[PDB]
Order: C-alpha cells, then sequence, then structure tokens
C-alpha cells in the first residue's frame, strides 16, 4: 500500500514516536520551570542572545522538525494570548499526560476512553476549580498582598536580587494607571524603555514620562521644583522666507542686519514667550517655564533662554508629543500668535539626569498624568532582554489580579489538591464507567508532574517532600477544616501558599487545565502520522 | 542503521544538561582563561595578534584581545561582555574580572561532580558575594583626601602602570601625574560639578630620544606644520586667535553665487576679482588685533601670501574635535562666516610657537599662568614605536584610573599584590563556619577561588608556587591578644627581581589597588560566574 | 554547532614559545655566512623578479619579508641597527 | 511504463486499498484524528473526511478515480462520505482472493455484482421506515443530524426553518399514470441560492421569496415602495446611438457643441419616451444607463436599475412576468409588472438591496442570511447546505434508515440468506459483497474500542434472530436498538452508497491493463 515518494506511519508504533517526540520536548522545558529553574539562553546565528526562561519566547525562537511539538508551540501561542503566563507549565501538563497514557497504551488502552477519561476528569477539575478558588477583594489597598503577587511574578524570571528592586516598581505601575472605583486598567499606559551604561540593581520606576533628547547648553538649570510646560509646535530656530528670497550684502554687519531681520519673525514669537513667564508667577518663588518644543533651535535662542533659565528641547517624537498631553496636561500650541496662558500645563519637579552619552528629562510629579514609565537598566543586551521579559509578565501578571477577583494559591496546592481529589473522588463516585477508571487515575497521577518538577529543579527528593504533603493534607482533612498546603522550595519542608506568599493567577490555572487536556487528546486521537514530499 | 535520540529540530546540535555542557563550558573558557593566567602582573606575558588587514600587533591588555579575537560560543560571549562591562565606569581591571569569573566556574566544577546542584551552586557565590562586597568596606585602610597634590597622584598612578609597562613605572609616573594636575582645578567641598575628562589629556610620541626626554606642556600640540611664512609668534603674552570654520578666500553669497565663465574678459576680472576682495578680507580680519588665525577648511592661496605680509600665523586645524578642545583653552568660538573677527568671538593665547620633537618641527599650543587651560598635552619620546605606543595605551588607563577617583567613594584603597586576596580567603573562611547549611560548601569554594590571583602573581615571577603560598598564609594567619589582628595586613605577593626571600609589605613600595575597582570587578566578575553556571542548553536556529 | 574561533588559528603553550624560538633560528640560520667582510653573499630573487645579491644584513633581510610574526622583531632591530649606528645589522 | 495482466489487477486493489485505508478511522463520531505532513513544512490534524484526501496527491490511477467519486458523491449527499470510500474500497479487497488466488474472471465477478446491487437495494427498502414529510416536528428532528456538533446547534430551530421553508418552495408535489412522477424533485444549486448579508442576529434570517439584487438605484431620492409595480426587462442600453457610417463627433468652434448636444438629448429622449408610453413604474436595464437616460425616466415617475445580468433578469421574468426584449424599440405589450408585491430599497449595514419579492412562489426563493461577522456567515452557509442536503434527501423519498452499522449488518445477513439458494460460480463473489458490508460496522466498533470480533459476532447473531433495527451506539460502543437511540439516516443516503460502490467496484475489476503516454 504505498505509490512513489510517500511515508506513512500506521500502526500504534506511529502514536509512540508522537509522544516521544513530546517526552523529547518535556525534558528540555522542564528544567525553567519555576523560580529554582533554570536560564536558558537562545541564539539565532548573528550573535544575538536572549536570556528568557518564558515557554512560548523561547519557542517562537527555535524551528522544530518535530510535528507534535510544533502543535505544542502552536498551543503554547495561544496560551499567551488568554493567559500570558503558564506557557512552560502547560507543556509540562501535556508530556507527563502522555507519558503516564503511554504506560496504558502499552497495556492496550483504545486512546478513546484516555481521552474521553480526560475530559470527564477536566470536567471535575473545573468543578473543583470553583470550590478551591478564593475571592480576592476589588480594594486597592491590598498591596500588601499585591507584593506577594509581585513576587510569584517576579522571583520566576530574575535571580530574586532584581526582586526587591522590580517588586516597587511593578506593583506601583498598575496602581498607578488603575482607575479608582472598580474601574478597569490599561496596560499600553505604563512605558517600558530601556537603557544602558548602567546597573540592573538600579533600575527605578518613572512616574512620569521620559525624552530622549535633552537641552543642550552649559546653563540649562539641573533641576525646577515646580514648573510650567508649554507645548510648541512653532520652529524656534533660523527659518527662511516663504517666498524666494535673497539676502545681497555690502558689508559684514549688513549680512547680520539681514539675518536679524528674518529671526525677528522668530524673535517676535521668542518674545512673547519670555514674556509669558514673566506675565504669570515671574517673580513667584517655586514657578518656573520649559520650552519641550518640537522643532529646531538654533543656539542663540538657546543662549537667551538660558540668560531666563529656561529649559529648551529640540527635535522631539512625534508620538512623544501626543504623550505629554497625557501626562503633563497642556494643549498643542501650533502658532505663538495664538499663545495663550490657558494653553500651558502644569508639572512638579523638572529635574535632567545628565550622563555624559545621553540625557534624560524628567516630566514626572503630575496632577493627572494617568501614563507610568518603567526604565530598564543594564550594561549589556541580554541583562536587559531578561529584566524587560519580566516586566512584561509582571505587569500582565497583577493585572489579572484586579482584573479578576478571583485567586488562588501557588506553590503546587492547586496541583497536589486536585490530584488527590479526583484519586479519591472517583472511588467515592464511581459514576462515569469502569474502564474510564484508567484515564481518571492517568489525570491525577500526571497532575503531579509541576510539584515534582518544582523540586527537581531545586534538587531536593521528590518522593520525599511529596509524602510530607500528604501527609498533611490527611492529617488537615482529619481534622476537619480547611489548610491549603504547598511546597517550600527553600527550606523543603510543606508551607502554607497564603502565608508565604505564592499565588497564582485565576485564569492563569482555568486555561491551564483546560488546554492541556485538549491538546493532549488531540495527540492521543492521531491514529496515523502520513508523510507527504519527504 | 544506529538511531539517533535527544534531536528532534532540524538536524542541529543542542547540548542537554545530563550530557555535561555546563562541564564543556568551562573548558572551553578555560582554555581562554589559561591566556589571561600570563596577562596579569608585571611579571605578565605579552600577546603578538596579527590583524586580517595585515598588521601586527603585540599588547598585554586582554580587552584589546578581546576585540581582536572572534567570539561565538556563547559560554565565552557572556565574559567578553562582561569585560566590556569592566572597561566602561572604569579603566582597570580587565585582566581581573577575566581571570576571577574564570576560576569561580574551575571551582565550581568540583561541586558539579559532587552531584550539588547548580542553583544551589549559584545561591552560594550571591550568598558568598553579599558577605565579601560587605566585608572590602571594613577592609578598606587609607582613603584619598583628593587633595590632588602631585606626591598623591604618584601614589594611585603608580601600581596603574604597573602590570602593563613594567620598568617605566617611576618614569612614567611623573610625567602622567603632571598633566592630570594641570586638568584638575582647585577646589575643595564641591562635589556638584562634574570634571576631569579623559579627553582632556592628549597623547602624542615621536620618535627618537627616549623616556628622559620626555616633558609635560599645558596646552594641545598639533603635529601640523606652520604653513604662514611666520614660524612662531613673540614672547608676549595674551595674542588674540581666530577660530574659522569658513575657508579662506573669497566670501560668497549666502544666496546662490555660483562662478561662471563667459569671455576671456571676465577671465581677467576674476583674478583681479579675487585679488583685491581677499587683500581687503585679510586686511579688515588683521586689522581687529587678531595675530593668529587657526582655519578649519583650506586656506587660499593668496589668502595666505596676504597674512604673511601682516604677520598672522596660519596654523589650519581639519579637526573639529581638536577645534572643540581649543576652545575651552584660548576660549575662542567657531565662526561659520568670514571676516568679522569679532573681539568678543576672539580668545587669548601666551605662546604659539614651533619646537623640534624627535627631528621633525611641529607648532605647539600652550600658556604659562594665564588663560587658563583646561586641557593638556603628553609628548612621549622614544627609539621604539612599538613600545612606545603601548606607552600610550598605559597612560591612557592611567587617566581612566584617575576618573576612577571621585564622589562614588573611589578615594577608598585596599592594599593590592595579592595582599587583599589572601586576608580576604580567610575572612570568607570564616562567614564559612558562622553560616549553617549546605552553603559552607559553595562558601569556602568561592575563598578557594580567590588563590587564582596570588598564585598568578607567583607563577609569572618565576617563584616556586609550593613556597610562596604557605608563606602567604603563615603572614596574614597569626595569634593576637584580642579581637582585632593588629599591626601587620600588608603582606602581599612578592615580585623581587632581587636574590634572597621572601614577601614584602605593601607600604614599602606602595603598589595597592583601589577600592572602587575591586569591589565592582567582583560583581561584575560573580555575576558573570553565575550567569554562565544558569545555561544547562544552547539551542540556534533559523532567523 | 557553535565554534570559539570562525577560522581563526591561535595557539600558546610552552612548545609555542620554543616553536617561535625555532623561527628565529631559521632567520639567523641564513644570516649566518654573511657575518663579516669575508662572509658569503646571499642570493635573493624578490618578488617583483628583480634578482640581487650583497651580504649586507639589512639589505639582506628587508628583502626577506618573513611573514613570521615573532621573526618580525629580528626585522625592526635590524631598522634600528641600520639608523643609530647604520653598520653591522648582520650581528 | 505498461501494466498488464494480473499485475494490473494487483494495482487496481492496492491502490484502492490505499484510499480507504486511510479514511478507515474517519467514520464516526468518534474517529480518531489524521495527521498529513505536508511537502511545505505544514500539517493537518483534522480528521474530515474530505478535507484529508483533497490535500493527499495520488499517483496511481485506479486512486485518482476514488477521489473523484467522493467529489460527486458529495454532490448527492452532504454526509457520509467516509461511508463510501470504506464500502467502494472494501468490496474491491473482499473480492481480491477470489479474482487472483481462486483465479475468478473478472467478468464473472461483474456479473454477479450486478445481482449483488439489486438485491441489496431490496433489503434496504425492506429494512426501511416511512416518516411523514409534513410534518414539522418531524423534518427539524431529521435536519438537526446534521446540525449537532456544529455552531448552530443553538439556532437549530431557525436553522430548520431556513432549510424546510426552501425546499417547500421548489418542490413540485406530483403523481400519476399518465403524465409520470417527477419523483418530488428538489434543485438546491440553482434556484435556493443563498445570500449573506453582514450585520444583523442570526434570529432575523429569513426566506424571502422573489430575487434579490445588490444595486441601488441610480438616484438617491426616489419612491420608496411601489404599489403597482409595472417592471420593464430590456436589453440595449439607454445612450445616444451611432450611425452606420463613418461619422465622426469632432467639436472645435466653441458654437458647434450645443448642435451635437441636442442631437444628443432627442435621441435619448425618444429611447426613453418608448419606455414612459405604458408608463411603467419601473426600468431594469441589462447594459448602463446614459446620465441623459437617468435624468428623462426621473420626471417620469419611474425607477431606473443599471447593469442587471442576463441570468438574472431570466430570474426577475419569473417572479414578475416582464418578456425579455432586446432592442429598446421592440418592447412588447406582453411585458407586465403583474405578481410583484413591492419594490424595496431598504439598506441593510450601509448596503443598498433591491426587492421584487412578491405574495406567491415562482418556484424559486432567495435566503437572506444574516450573523454576527462574516466568518459566522460562512459558518451559516456551510451549515444550511447540509442542513438542506439532508432536507431534500428526505424530501425525494419519504423513508429512513437505521444507522450506526444497523442497515450495514442488516444487509449482509440477507445477502447470506439468499446466497445459499445462488448455487454456481457467481455465488462467491457474491458472498463477498456481504463480507464487505460488515466493515462499515467494524469500522465503528474499531474507532470505539472494543472487541471487533466478540461485538460483530453477536451483533450479527442479533440480526439472525431479533429485529433488524438494532445497531452499534456512537458514543457507548454496545450492541443497541436504534428505537431507543434513534440515530435515524434518510435511505438516499444508503441508496447512493450502494450504488455507487457496486459502479465503482465493476469500474476497477474493468479495467484489467494500465498504458502510460500519449
Amino acid at each position: 500500500l504505498l505509490n512513489p515518494k510517500a511515508e506513512s506511519l500506521r500502526r500504534d508504533a506511529a502514536l509512540k514516536v508522537n509522544v516521544t517526540s513530546a517526552e523529547g520536548l518535556q525534558s528540555v522545558l522542564e528544567t525553567n520551570l519555576g523560580p529554582k529553574g533554570t536560564l536558558k539562553m537562545l541564539v539565532d546565528g548573528a550573535g544575538n542572545i536572549k536570556l528568557t526562561k518564558d515557554g512560548k519566547v523561547l519557542l517562537t525562537e527555535m524551528q522544530i522538525q518535530s510535528p507534535t511539538a510544533v502543535l505544542i508551540a502552536r498551543a503554547a501561542a495561544a496560551q499567551d494570548e488568554i493567559t500570558g503566563d503558564g506557557t512552560t507549565t502547560v507543556v509540562c501538563l501535556v508530556g507527563e499526560l502522555l507519558r503516564q497514557a503511554h504506560r496504558f497504551i502499552q497495556e492496550g488502552v483504545h486512546p478513546r476512553i484516555i481521552t474521553d477519561g480526560f475530559e470527564i476528569a477536566r470536567k471535575e477539575s473545573m468543578k473543583f476549580l470553583d470550590e478551591f478558588k478564593i475571592s480576592k477583594t476589588n480594594l486597592s489597598n491590598d498591596r500588601e498582598f499585591l507584593l506577594q503577587v509581585a513576587r510569584s511574578s517576579l522571583l520566576t524570571k530574575v535571580d530574586a536580587d532584581l526582586t526587591e528592586v522590580l517588586t516597587p516598581i511593578v506593583t506601583d505601575a498598575v496602581l498607578s494607571v488603575y482607575d479608582a472605583q472598580a474601574d478597569n486598567l490599561d496596560l499600553h499606559m505604563v512605558e517600558i524603555m530601556q537603557m544602558q551604561h548602567l546597573s540592573p540593581k538600579d533600575t527605578t520606576f518613572i512616574k512620569g514620562l521620559v525624552l530622549d533628547h535633552g537641552g543642550r547648553h552649559p546653563d540649562m538649570p539641573t533641576r525646577v521644583k515646580n514648573a510650567y510646560v508649554l507645548i510648541l509646535n512653532v520652529s524656534l530656530e533660523y527659518e527662511k522666507t516663504e517666498v524666494n528670497s535673497g539676502f545681497f550684502y555690502s558689508s559684514a554687519d549688513q549680512r547680520d542686519k539681514l539675518a536679524a531681520s528674518e529671526r525677528k519673525f522668530v524673535d517676535a514669537k521668542l518674545k512673547k514667550i519670555i514674556d509669558l513667564k514673566n506675565e504669570v508667577c515671574g517673580m513667584d518663588p517655586d514657578k518656573g517655564f520649559v520650552i519641550i518644543n518640537q522643532k529646531g533651535i538654533d543656539p542663540m535662542s538657546l543662549d537667551v533662554f538660558a540668560k531666563h533659565n529656561i529649559l529648551a528641547l529640540r527635535r522631539a517624537k512625534r508620538r512623544n508629543m501626543e504623550r505629554l498631553q497625557l501626562v503633563t496636561g497642556g494643549e498643542a500650541q501650533n502658532s505663538v500668535e495664538d499663545l495663550s496662558p490657558q494653553i500651558l500645563g502644569f508639572s512638579g519637579l523638572v529635574y535632567q539626569e545628565t550622563i555624559g552619552e545621553e540625557k534624560f528629562t524628567y516630566v514626572t510629579e503630575n496632577t493627572d498624568p494617568k501614563s507610568c514609565t518603567i526604565l530598564i537598566k543594564g550594561s549589556t543586551h541580554y541583562a536587559l532582554a531578561q529584566t524587560k521579559d519580566a516586566v512584561r509578565d509582571g505587569l500582565r501578571a497583577v493585572a489579572n489580579v484586579l482584573k479578576d477577583k478571583n485567586i488562588i494559591p501557588g506553590a503546587g496546592a492547586f496541583y497536589i489538591a486536585l490530584s488527590r481529589y479526583l484519586r479519591s473522588a472517583n472511588m467515592n463516585k464511581l459514576g462515569a464507567k469502569g474502564k474510564t477508571k484508567t484515564g481518571i487515575e492517568a489525570f491525577a497521577e500526571a497532575l503531579l508532574v509541576i510539584p515534582k518538577t518544582l523540586v527537581k529543579n531545586s534538587g531536593f527528593d521528590p518522593l520525599d517532600v511529596l509524602a510530607m504533603v500528604e501527609d498533611e493534607l490527611d492529617d488537615a482533612q482529619d481534622s476537619d477544616e480547611t489548610r491549603y498546603v504547598g511546597v517550600d522550595l527553600n527550606i523543603g519542608d510543606s508551607c502554607d501558599p497564603t502565608i508565604e506568599g505564592i499565588w497564582d493567577s485565576y485564569r492563569v490555572l482555568r486555561n491551564a487545565i483546560t488546554g492541556a487536556t485538549g491538546i493532549a487528546s488531540n495527540l492521543l486521537l492521531c491514529d496515523e502520522l502520513l508523510r507527504a514530499g519527504r | 542503521q544506529n538511531p539517533n535520540a535527544g534531536l528532534f529540530k532540524q538536524g542541529y546540535n543542542s547540548y542537554s544538561n545530563a550530557d555535561g555542557q555546563i562541564i564543556k563550558s568551562i573548558a572551553a573558557i578555560r582554555e581562554l582563561h589559561q591566556m589571561c593566567l600570563t596577562s596579569m602582573g608585571p611579571c605578565g606575558r605579552n600577546k603578538i595578534i596579527v590583524n586580517h588587514l595585515g598588521k601586527i600587533i603585540i599588547t598585554n591588555d586582554a580587552a584589546t584581545m578581546l576585540r581582536e579575537l572572534d567570539i561565538v560560543h556563547p559560554a565565552v560571549k557572556v565574559l567578553v561582555m562582561a569585560t566590556e562591562q569592566q572597561k566602561i565606569d572604569m579603566g582597570d581591571g580587565t585582566n581581573l574580572v577575566m581571570i576571577l569569573a574564570g576560576e569561580l566556574l574551575n571551582v565550581s566544577e568540583k561541586l558539579i561532580s559532587m552531584g550539588l546542584s547548580a542553583v544551589e551552586i549559584i545561591q552560594g557565590y550571591n550568598m558568598a558575594r553579599k558577605f565579601t562586597l560587605k566585608e572590602l568596606d571594613e577592609m578598606v585602610v587609607g582613603e584619598i583626601t583628593d587633595k590632588n597634590d602631585k606626591n598623591e597622584l604618584l601614589k594611585m598612578i603608580k601600581p596603574v602602570i604597573s602590570s602593563k609597562k613594567y620598568g617605566s613605572e617611576d618614569i612614567l609616573s611623573e610625567l602622567v601625574s603632571e598633566a592630570v594636575s594641570h586638568v584638575l582645578p582647585v577646589a575643595q567641598q564641591a562635589g556638584e560639578i562634574p570634571y576631569f575628562n579623559v579627553d582632556s589629556i592628549r597623547v602624542v610620541k615621536i620618535m627618537g630620544g627616549s623616556l628622559s626626554n620626555s616633558t609635560v606642556i599645558k596646552g594641545m600640540v598639533f603635529n601640523r606644520e606652520p604653513e604662514g611664512h611666520v614660524k612662531s609668534l613673540s614672547e608676549d603674552k595674551k595674542h588674540k586667535v581666530a577660530v574659522f570654520t569658513c575657508p579662506l578666500d573669497i566670501a560668497n553669497t549666502e544666496t546662490k553665487g555660483t562662478v561662471l565663465l563667459h569671455n576671456a574678459q571676465e577671465m581677467l576680472d576674476f583674478s583681479k576679482g579675487e585679488e583685491k576682495q581677499i587683500d581687503a578680507m585679510m586686511k579688515e580680519i588683521a586689522d581687529m588685533g587678531v595675530e593668529c588665525i587657526v582655519a578649519g577648511a583650506g586656506v587660499g592661496e593668496l589668502a595666505l601670501h596676504y597674512l604673511n605680509r601682516y604677520g598672522i600665523l596660519v596654523l589650519k586645524v581639519p579637526s573639529k574635535f581638536e577645534l572643540r578642545r581649543l576652545c575651552r583653552v584660548c576660549g575662542a568660538t567657531p565662526l561659520p562666516r568670514l571676516g568679522a573677527p569679532t573681539p568678543e568671538e576672539l580668545g587669548l593665547v601666551e605662546t604659539v610657537k614651533t619646537m623640534e620633537i624627535g627631528g621633525d618641527r611641529v607648532t605647539v599650543f600652550k600658556q604659562e599662568q594665564g588663560e587658563i587651560s583646561r586641557t593638556s598635552t603628553i609628548i612621549l619620546r622614544g627609539a621604539t614605536q612599538n613600545n612606545l605606543d603601548d606607552i600610550e595605551r598605559a597612560i591612557d588607563d592611567g587617566v581612566a584610573a584617575v576618573k576612577g577617583l571621585m564622589k562614588p567613594s573611589g578615594g577608598k584603597l585596599l592594599p593590592g599584590a595579592g595582599a587583599t586576596e589572601i586576608e580576604l580567603i580567610s575572612r570568607i573562611t570564616k562567614y564559612g563556619e558562622r553560616t549553617p547549611g549546605l552553603l559552607q560548601l559553595a562558601i569556602k569554594q568561592f575563598a578557594v577561588a580567590f588563590e587564582v590571583v596570588p598564585r598568578t602573581l607567583a607563577e609569572t615571577a618565576g617563584l616556586d608556587v609550593n613556597e610562596v603560598l604557605p608563606n602567604l598564609y603563615a603572614a596574614h594567619n597569626v595569634t593576637e591578644p584580642g579581637a582585632v589582628k593588629t599591626d601587620h595586613l600588608y603582606k602581599g605577593v612578592d615580585i623581587d627581581g632581587e636574590s634572597d626571600e621572601g614577601v614584602k609589605d605593601i607600604r614599602e613600595e606602595n603598589i595597592y589597588d583601589m577600592l572602587a575597582t575591586k569591589k565592582f570587578a567582583i560583581n561584575v566578575a560573580t555575576e558573570a560566574a553565575t550567569t554562565v553556571l544558569s545555561i544547562d542548553q544552547i539551542i540556534m536556529a533559523k532567523k | 554547532i557553535v565554534v570559539l574561533k570562525e577560522g581563526t588559528d591561535a595557539s600558546q603553550g610552552k612548545g609555542q614559545i620554543i616553536s617561535n624560538i625555532n623561527a628565529c633560528v631559521a632567520v639567523q640560520e641564513a644570516l649566518k655566512p654573511t657575518l663579516g667582510p669575508l662572509g658569503s653573499d646571499i642570493l635573493i630573487v624578490t618578488s617583483n623578479q628583480k634578482t640581487t645579491i650583497s651580504n649586507d644584513g639589512a639589505t639582506i633581510l628587508k628583502l626577506l619579508d618573513v611573514v613570521h610574526p615573532a621573526a618580525k622583531t629580528l626585522v625592526d632591530i635590524s631598522r634600528a641597527q641600520d639608523a643609530e649606528v647604520g653598520d653591522g645589522t648582520t650581528s | 511504463e505498461r501494466t498488464t495482466g494480473r499485475q494490473a489487477q494487483i494495482s487496481n486493489i492496492t491502490a484502492a486499498k490505499a484510499v480507504a485505508d486511510v479514511i478507515r478511522t474517519c467514520l464516526g463520531p468518534k474517529a480518531m484524528l489524521k495527521m498529513l505532513l505536508d511537502p511545505m513544512g505544514g500539517l493537518v490534524l483534522t480528521n474530515d473526511g474530505h478535507a484529508i484526501l483533497r490535500e493527499i496527491d495520488v499517483a496511481h490511477p485506479a486512486a485518482k478515480s476514488m477521489l473523484e467519486l467522493s467529489r460527486t458523491q458529495d454532490e448527492e449527499v452532504g454526509d457520509g462520505t467516509t461511508t463510501v470510500i470504506i464500502l467502494a474500497g472494501e468490496i474491491l479487497a473482499q473480492c481480491a482472493p477470489y479474482l487472483i488466488e481462486k483465479n475468478i474472471h473478472p467478468v464473472i465477478i461483474i456479473q454477479a455484482l450486478k445481482k449483488a446491487l439489486t438485491d441489496a437495494l431490496e433489503v434496504i427498502k425492506q429494512v426501511s421506515k416511512p416518516v411523514d414529510v409534513e410534518n414539522d416536528a418531524a423534518m427539524k428532528k431529521l435536519i438537526q443530524a446534521s446540525i449537532g456538533t456544529k455552531y448552530v446547534i443553538h439556532w437549530s430551530e431557525k436553522m430548520c426553518e431556513l432549510a424546510l421553508d426552501a425546499v417547500k418552495t421548489v418542490r413540485k408535489d406530483l403523481g400519476q399514470t399518465v403524465e409520470g412522477e417527477p419523483n418530488f424533485e428538489i434543485d438546491i444549486k440553482r434556484y435556493v441560492r443563498v445570500e449573506k448579508i453582514p450585520g444583523g442576529d442570526v434570529l432575523d434570517s429569513r426566506v424571502l421569496k422573489g430575487v434579490l439584487l445588490n444595486k441601488d438605484v441610480v438616484h438617491p431620492k426616489m419612491s420608496r415602495h411601489i404599489e403597482n409595480p409595472r417592471v420593464v426587462l430590456l436589453d440595449c442600453p439607454l445612450e445616444y446611438k451611432k450611425g452606420e457610417s463613418q461619422t465622426n463627433i469632432e467639436i472645435e468652434k466653441e458654437e458647434d457643441w450645443n448642435r451635437i448636444l441636442q442631437i444628443e438629448e432627442e435621441q435619448v429622449q425618444l429611447m426613453c419616451e418608448q419606455i414612459l408610453a405604458v408608463r411603467p413604474t419601473l426600468v431594469i436595464t441589462e447594459k448602463g444607463v446614459s446620465d441623459l437616460a437617468q435624468h428623462y425616466l426621473l420626471k417620469g415617475g419611474c425607477s431606473v436599475l443599471r447593469r442587471v445580468k442576463k441570468s438574472d433578469n431570466n430570474r426577475i421574468a419569473r417572479v414578475t412576468g416582464a418578456t425579455i426584449v432586446n432592442r429598446v424599440e421592440d418592447l412588447k405589450e406582453s411585458d407586465v409588472g403583474t405578481n410583484c408585491g413591492l419594490f424595496k430599497v431598504e439598506m441593510i449595514g450601509d448596503e443598498y438591496f433591491s426587492f421584487l419579492d412578491n405574495c406567491k412562489e415562482p418556484k424559486a426563493c432567495t435566503i437572506m442570511l444574516r450573523g454576527g461577522s462574516k466568518d459566522i456567515l460562512n459558518e451559516i452557509d456551510r451549515n444550511l447546505q447540509d442542513a438542506m442536503a439532508v432536507a431534500r434527501n428526505v424530501m425525494l423519498s419519504p423513508s429512513l434508515s437505521p444507522g450506526g452499522g444497523a442497515t450495514e449488518m442488516a444487509v449482509s445477513v440477507k445477502l447470506a440468506e439468499k446466497a445459499k439458494q445462488l448455487e454456481g460460480i457467481q455465488q462467491w463473489p457474491y458472498q463477498a459483497v456481504a463480507d464487505a458490508m460488515e466493515c462499515i460496522p467494524r469500522t465503528l466498533i474499531q474507532n470505539a474500542g472494543g472487541d471487533p470480533i466478540r461485538l460483530l459476532s453477536q451483533l450479527r447473531a442479533k440480526h439472525a434472530q431479533g429485529n433488524f433495527t438494532t445497531g452499534i451506539d456512537g458514543d457507548k460502543g454496545k450492541i443497541v436498538d436504534m428505537v431507543s437511540y434513534g440515530i435515524w439516516e434518510p435511505e438516499v443516503i444508503k441508496q447512493q452508497s450502494v450504488k455507487t460502490a457496486i459502479e465503482s467496484a465493476c469500474l476497477l475489476l474493468r479495467v484489467d491493463d494500465i498504458v502510460s503516454g500519449v
């Protein structure tokens, strides 16, 4: 049964290769799982180095010939589009669920009963998901609890030394853009900008907006406690006549007269700008004036603005000029002829941080900025990529806590309990089927992969730490009360995930159990592997 | 027939942690580590680097070598970018960060073969690094007062010249410290305004003579000739100088002004036209009181002839980077146009002359106690141009070393030549016994990893390694009647050149490394060492 | 799959120091018969196809164009011997 | 190059067996997924029977005949594509040992397949049960078979209303011994053609009786509806005509423009005056309409619709009665606007429509589909086609057959009982037909996971004693009656499946030689 140029894997050996190929991807990605995991390095061949523990970011940068891992890569792509975190966890759930099913496949069990047993256990997992979940209050004074959510997100992607640095940055970033009275939040309002030539521990949070191009002049003010901000579209530099003309000078002094007469049109607008500073709060202390003006400014106007102690910015990005409308509040002035003090906005301390290569301008301390900035510092490129991946994953993880009021305790509290629940429930219930017991038991034993992997990367004995948790769960169940138990990776004993502050998002674990079950079932449903053109 | 397991990806090559890539990565780094082991120290070795352009150079510094080497393998690229991290923020420690982070991985292999988890290895170094960085704050002996005295600069610059150019240490110390003191202003209790730019010290070298004939002048030095017929100005102070961006020639019109030729009658008027206009322009410019014209652009034939009759020294400087530093000295500002040398735009300079250096005459730019200069120049002389060029690299790193002395606690110092290294080993073992748990295995190996620096200086010096090691331990291990161990922490690794025996005190030769360089080098090297241990697998794919 | 070189040959060790000496002996062995006024002459064929015969070590060694980097150091001292003195570039 | 003798018979069996073997696991709701690696690096995990083999290129010509058989089979029935391929491929597989090992001549087998086809169709009619096609509640439970396991399951009641109201307009129910019986002929392709309208709700989907046109009215302000419309259909466009001579119009002098423009305005007015002589309220031109003709018919009190296809005018002629006319001067008095309810300019989703709909059924309706997006419209489209396909099979015969392998196994039992009196050489290939009938319930069990030998032995013994209506459950996999769980497919699915399988079996056995080259 063959024609030219065809290859086909037909009998049960076909499914054995697909599972084994999925088992190979499991062993690779199980090393980076958890905060105790390892940091993988990627090379594109051109010399670019990227350090990330995220599952999808790795899978998208790698090319996989194995067709089974491609479906896992496509499945991990949908996980980030929904959950945004836990793509590695889904991979560990799919692979082990196939390994545990592979044991029953060798016994002669048809994969339909195996897949149907996973769907029945998935429905019971969702029933346990609603009972096991915790409802968190919508109050924004929960920052103490948000410090625990930040650690759960940060400790995975960082050495845990940058956690103390990024914890106040990420937590202040989400609540500042979070609207009062139980409204939504916009992660686009938080800008992520990378810079070089400083240590990663110097990473600071920017409440306002930061600009790249700074004012160039030695006499520019270093800091201004309070200043009135002007948004101007008018060019303050040397211009030319709107109609074609020429400057013919008999002497060198006449050339300066023709040059000053042409700049007089700009100087007339320049006098209206400097007189507006004395018009409103000119002699008043704790008041200032700043020029963010978009177009260029000649050094002649920079010397005049320096005598007035006015910061003059030039050559600003068009997108940043629109961001200043929200951050500062000052309207964009298209023409100086229509300039009025009602157009100007108000801002707080504006201080220019001077580094030899790069000058920084801070718009911070604004009344209603409604936009944050996270300035990521690092010496190399990979130090910026690892921190940026931790910030992008950290902001969305905290955002899912305010959007979704339901929370779940981490440290394998949902995995270990559901694995013990489904094992003891199916024996008491017995409402599925006799042959389905294999699929239900295989799924319950496949849920143990995460707590066994977390301690595997930690180096501790997985059999010893699991027996200590099972003894605590049996003692808590006999005591007739509710006690959440989790594995402590640092000490090695058990722990209360509510006290230790290890928390997992509800949306992450909701789509992980449903997502891993559907993808692993589709792999078992494959009867034959066809290859054409190979 | 024989299948292959572990590779499902596009026939690539990916080493799993089960294959021991971390051990293989350290072995690949060990090849580069042995390169730096013969570099650091005054007894170190120089490496010849043949460039792909057909130029043969030789240098001691490993950071220059890493730039000339093509680095691909990922475990090596981490330390190369870590070396560039050492190159920024300080001018010293290139051989320190490479040898230190290389040995941290060498002692890590003994923990890997023991079965100790790499995460528990990284956790051990992170706890031991915080113990070291906290102890180095209390291991400081003296602190530079920032008095900016020449003798105070001789204390810092002298050990910096060592390990790069040996035997010139005392000779180059008087040359570098003199030029630094010229840039350093006179101030105290002011930390707000930064100063001491690296570009403020220019280094020129001419073949011939020796280091004994090298001097230090206050000002910029230009290699170009005095184009004008006036070789040098008078000895009168404060000569006016005009910096012109526009070339010296007949002026043009800002609008069009394209020269066209129709009949021969116009060609005769173009010659007489440029003759009368340039003679009128150069006149009025020289009538403004400026005796020296620095042209950033070309100089015409007639424009140069008329300035020679007025006694105007013409010196062309096509480099805009030199004109910027010329403004910080004379005070003049470049003018885009020509013909209007405003006296407010004019500067002042006391002496512009042409001196013969190494047989060739060059026009210098200088001053004596007036119109203060923010830029100085070191004039080097030597017979071998190769070794003389390496002297310039040792001076530039010495200037960057003085830049290491600033507000962020740069004046703090620690005894060098393995004196602090052996002492720090015993202090970390003190932290090991006091810290319970599995960290003791990682903390002790963290202290043993610091034995590479003292063993390096003894190995490159021809000394017996087996003899020097106990002499370093017995010197820093003493019994004192009290908690503080008193008189002498100063025993270092002794580089002799003499005959007999033993180690020496750091106070004798005043050879030490600042705390700012050592504290920053350990933090970067340890972070780079724990970084290499974080990667258990590499994956390459099509971009 | 990764490499540490991309075709950059670098060799070290104590054997490389000895190998650098043998390269200088080969350059020395050529210049030995030219030492002295009665010394032998070297027959050199330049890449320009011009053939010259002289016993002066300066003119000789400048026509060898030795590629070996360590042996190039002997060329630097030959120009220094030709500059400060001008005679005795063979010795 | 050339394949002759019994070698071509082997290649014909290998080709048909390889094509079927792929989709043997694609039968049933529990059917296993198939992984097809594309030569470009992609893969397709879908278990759809037609979507897989369409992306699989084959070499042997008999393998291409099996692909073209499914394409024709999909035009008759909308589902059961894998059922026909397995049956057509297994008959040749069961006749393989007889054709070679037993050395039976192919014409002997082909002649026996014709007798096995007639006996099989009679058994299907015996095991089938009658159904009422006039019961609305019964027709909805039928179409629901092609509904469930799809996104339209929630709107299924409306999905049946779109399918039922569409087939009731096209159907012609007649019979007698005089002019013959049409056998309830219904054409879903041409007359039932759907129109997908974006926006709205699925509940807003209506079955419109008439024709629909997306082209708007040439003027913005026009009568929105006409009480008693008079429709005029014509071919030749309305524009200033051209002579039979070489005459060309080139105007330079400024006062010569009004001379030609007056002739242009006069000739177009005469063409519009011929239309307005009957005082029509509607004007529909197959070709374009000039701006001058638009103004003359604007003040004439009639709507103008430019650029209508000729195939549309034929369907416009049935909803109206307007006689097709070529030349504008040839307009017949037989041209009428009678039997036209209203003319609607109504706009839905910023798209102008045209409604010629009336209160009567001119044998052809128009389906108006609405939804939440274009992806929903395409989902309703293909699902309505499967909804109308099952509805078509029920309207083309009032009989239902038990599914889940019940009919497939019941025929195999009756063929074996008849084979006892069939003595003679044609009995050997005849019994291979009944063995091929058992392959359909076998694949359902293999896809279920139960023991195929134990269940098929108990399933065949169940028909030999108990009723023929006892099939196999799809979800469970245990022998059950089709009375409890119905799974009632129309007989037309079983009819065409058995007919095309024997024709395909006779097609491959009729070719004993394979020659390549032109």
